[PDB]
């Protein structure tokens, strides 16, 4: 019965403000505090502050004072958090959670989280380059090959090998955000040497935000 | 304001072990402490509140204890599904503050990586850029060191690494390091090499190529 539904992912320009929402249901909105938390990868969880809908209103962590402003609408049972003057430091997943109530408390209900990315980058399909194996011999050696999916924005990209028939020995790494402001990822796979001449390995790349679809054959050479 | 010092920052454990995670508050917090668990790609989940009260629905293998400034979370017999990150949070004084987290992973035997190096493709070179990739495949534990050398010159700051999560089948990790150079410079040199350091290698390994 108790559920917190948060608003969708947001992609914002640096300097802008964004308002994220938390719609609560299955309980009396006014007597429970709503907590806000930030998670940037590599910075664990951070408490931003909390707000009590209708009453005693707010408590902010001195650090986010000025960056975050909480409000809550009682008729629609929705709590809001506004982040202003956004910077890359604000790119993170933001969660709302239901805390304590005057009369009852027995843990928390957490929202599903809202991803906010702050970048001045423009939408862009990646270039897919081959990572060619070097081996071609000895009755079944072991070679690695792959694809470099370079310079796309925004996330994410999806990668499969031979339309999905090869999944064994496949590692598609986490994307990395480059200085250029674009992302890059590699997908690699190790196969038996013996096949390098016989078998074909194509990596299938899809970047929906730019409607880019690429099938890249990767051959020894 | 209240500093929460959580230990250890990471640990490798095996199924069946008792795992204990410690949180120490800079001042007495009167048991207003919760413990959260966060698994990859999911929101955090409250396990314990008020230091030792089990949230309804959480398995009893989890328990919390302590008072004053010293607290702990114990998982009596670790199960695979407990891998992930754990945090403590004091809510005795404003601003409420989280500990920095304990990453709990599965323990296995040491495995050196197999290393591969990949020269930039002719396709990318036309484009004017050059990416040189080094792959460390199937190793354990996670700590590893990758040093790029272009002729004899140590590269600093122009490479980025990415690591996979422990493999579900074999508990190892894999890692990629990408060294980026302009087409100008790539041509300007001869010997590209990545030197890899890792516990399973009794000595650093180097894979390189001549442009
Ligand atoms: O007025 C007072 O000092 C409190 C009187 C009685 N209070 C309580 O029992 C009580 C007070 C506070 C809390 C906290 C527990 C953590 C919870 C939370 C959960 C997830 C993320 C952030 C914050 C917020 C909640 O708000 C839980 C119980």
């Amino acid at each position: 019965q108790v559920q917190l539904q948060q608003s969708g992912a947001e992609l914002m320009k640096p300097g802008a403000s964004v308002k994220i929402s938390c719609k609560a249901t299955g309980y009396t909105f006014s007597s429970y505090w709503i907590e806000w938390v930030k998670q940037r990868p590599g910075h664990g969880l951070e408490w931003i502050g909390e707000i009590l809908p209708g009453s005693g209103s707010t408590n902010y962590n001195e650090k986010f004072k000025g960056k975050a402003t909480f409000t809550a609408d009682t008729s629609s049972n929705t709590a809001y958090m506004q982040l202003s003057s956004l910077t890359s430091e604000d790119s993170a997943v933001y969660y709302c959670a239901r805390g304590h109530s005057y009369y009852f408390y027995d843990g928390d209900y957490w929202g599903q989280g809202t991803s906010v990315t702050v970048s001045s980058a423009s939408t862009k399909g990646p270039s897919v380059f081959p990572l060619a194996p070097s081996s071609k011999s000895t009755s079944g050696g072991t070679a690695a090959l792959g694809c470099l999916v370079k310079d796309y924005f925004p996330e994410p990209v999806t990668v499969s090998w031979n339309s999905g028939a090869l999944t064994s020995g496949v590692h598609t790494f986490p994307a990395v955000l480059q200085s250029s402001g674009l992302y890059s990822l590699s997908s690699v796979v190790t196969v038996p040497s013996s096949s390098l001449g016989t078998q074909t390995y194509i990596c299938n790349v899809n970047h929906k935000p730019s409607n880019t679809k690429v099938d890249k054959k990767v051959e020894p050479k | 304001d209240i500093k929460m010092t959580q230990s250890p920052s990471s640990m490798y454990a095996s199924l069946g072990e008792r795992v204990t995670i410690t949180c120490k508050a800079s001042q007495d917090i009167n048991s207003y402490l919760s413990w959260f668990q966060q698994k990859p790609g999911k929101s955090p989940k409250t396990l314990i509140y008020r230091a030792n009260r089990l949230v309804d629905g959480v398995p009893s293998r989890f328990s919390g204890s302590g008072s004053g400034q010293d607290y702990s979370l114990t998982i009596s017999s670790l199960e695979y599904e407990d891998m992930g990150i754990y945090y403590c949070l004091q809510y005795d004084e404003f601003p409420y503050t989280f500990g920095s987290g304990t990453k709990l992973e599965i323990k296995r035997t040491v495995a050196a990586p197999s290393v591969f190096i990949f020269p930039p493709s002719d396709e990318q070179l036309k484009s004017g850029t050059a990416s040189v990739v080094c792959l460390l495949n199937n190793f354990y534990p996670r700590e590893a060191k990758v040093q790029w050398k272009v002729d004899n010159a140590l590269q600093s700051g122009n490479s980025q690494e990415s690591v996979t999560e422990q493999d579900s089948k074999d508990s190892t990790y894999s890692l990629s390091s990408t060294l980026t150079l302009s087409k100008a410079d790539y041509e300007k040199h001869k010997v590209y090499a990545c030197e890899v350091t890792h516990q399973g290698l009794s000595s650093p390994v180097t894979k390189s190529f001549n442009r």
